[PDB]
């Protein structure tokens, strides 16, 4: 098993090693439009884009570029859209691609502030009477209600489009105690997590797929999707034994690049999927204790 | 300088 | 104190981050020479070449080329010659920089084979009666004894100068036990290999550099090194406290780049120069309990 | 592939 594995690497302290071996394993594929000169204010970092074979396009006319990768996930029957932490100029175009892309839910699993430095733009609203309009791409963007926790908040968030007065409800899962280049408290409130947004729905075939975000769209949402795409595998094959996860994430890195960022998220990324077939694998109690272990509170 | 995540 | 940093690192998981600020810090100069199209064979990694300001010269006439760096360290008023592990073409140049940078210790801080993967030649003989002579720089290389440990190995070669009969006594300091990517067993392994490199008089101001290498001579070689240095300094000042690791560290970057290649190998660092300390700062019984620790039995 | 350190 990957626990095997998993206690092997943690015998030998070959994460990093065996991380390197991923990191030159993975593939490398186009990121022409990413580096157009005229696409250079629509990304937040130089040094991370979406590969042009993935990357969502914008129904805009003008310029249809966001740094956004489609993660399509062929066995595992799941798609998430991983982007960065849009920028005061590409809010409009986040939003725009909710729009299109149909999505439900929106992951963030990173901080507007850390550590002295900015890493994404408040691209919702704080308060109910403070709706948002993003004028470029003619949609509005309102705060419905909040549900504040501990390390994480749900936000139902409604969007309009301004052209058609359609509006939608948008789950907004915000996890705000996942340090950048580090990984989430335990595997307790990460599991904790990811199953919130498996029961909002949003995770669901019937929608567009979840746009998963932090500041560069790679680290904490590799990890994020990394464990979702194995639990969802095992499942798939309830026959957990099955799954090489190092093979999801090189599967993962097709569609976008660096998905996980370090050797102890590669790490964490076991612990989290090893725990989380306790739950697939049957055991009920495992969810509730993820719960209590998890202090939402 | 800045401009860098990885 | 760095040992409250460390602490505090420790509590909060920041050694991934911390180090990525390293790695957006360090400095970065032209090597210009090292992707020379016919300096290419002279390079193990691709990725890993020296600065000009700071690379080794061979005193040859034909190419001067050998991919090794020198870290010149002001304060610590020590010198080493960072370098990779030698290929079957480059063992002549390996040994003529040691003889024209007239070194007295060669330490070795990885195997010549390493999880199935070659990372250096069999740069010396293993055996008295096979001595080996590098035909292009004209010297010959000759065992005179080994005293093989657990994890280390100090062998006691003798170098001569064909071209002038010269010869000269060079200790290797074979480092086993320490993987790619990888960190040493414990403090005690690590502390116990170094003093005994220091004792040997290699690192010794009255020599040349002692050269460093490991696979790529970064890693285990900027670890090495970084270690060293700060107990140095911690001594020249035996005022411990005022050592920032992370500056030496980024100090060091200057001379050579990537030194110290993992977050963990950064943590380690930490830990090695802590209990180092313990012995600068006065402890006796320290030095001879890593013997015990180091199990070099 | 094979050339890489880093």
């Amino acid at each position: 098993e990957m626990e095997k594995e998993f206690e092997q690497i943690d015998k030998s302290g070959s994460w990093a090693a065996i991380y390197q071996d991923i990191r030159h394993e993975a593939s490398d594929f186009p990121c022409r439009v990413a580096k157009l000169p005229k696409n250079k204010n629509r990304n937040r970092y130089r040094d991370v884009s979406p590969f042009d074979h993935s990357r969502i396009k914008l129904h805009q006319e003008d310029n249809d570029y966001i740094n956004a990768s489609l993660i399509k996930m062929e066995e595992a029957q799941r798609s998430y859209i991983l982007t960065q932490g849009p920028l005061p100029n590409t809010c409009g175009h986040f939003w725009e691609m909710v729009w299109e892309q149909k999505s439900r839910g929106v992951v963030m699993l990173n901080r507007v502030m850390e550590k002295g430095s900015l890493k994404c733009a408040q691209y919702w609203p704080q308060k109910e009477e403070k709706e948002m309009i993003f004028e470029d791409t003619n949609l509005k963007l309102t705060l419905i209600s909040e549900d504040i926790k501990t390390y994480y908040t749900v936000r139902q968030l409604e969007l309009e489009n301004l052209t058609t007065q359609e509006t939608r409800e948008i789950l907004h899962f915000h996890y705000t105690t996942w340090p950048d280049f580090g990984v989430p408290e335990s595997p307790a409130s990460f599991l904790n997590f990811l199953f919130k947004v498996r029961e909002s729905g949003s995770l669901s075939p019937e929608h567009g797929p979840v746009v998963v975000h932090s500041s560069a769209g790679i680290g904490r949402s590799g990890t994020f999707c990394l464990a979702d795409t194995c639990l969802l595998l095992m499942d798939k094959r309830k026959d957990p034994s099955s799954v090489d996860i190092k093979k999801v994430l090189l599967e993962m890195r097709k569609f976008r690049m660096g998905l996980i960022q370090t050797a102890d998220q590669l790490r964490f990324s076991y612990l989290a999927v090893i725990e989380g077939a306790k739950f697939i694998m049957g055991d009920s109690s495992v969810q509730d204790q993820w719960k209590e272990l998890s202090h939402e509170d | 300088d800045a401009d860098e995540y990885l």
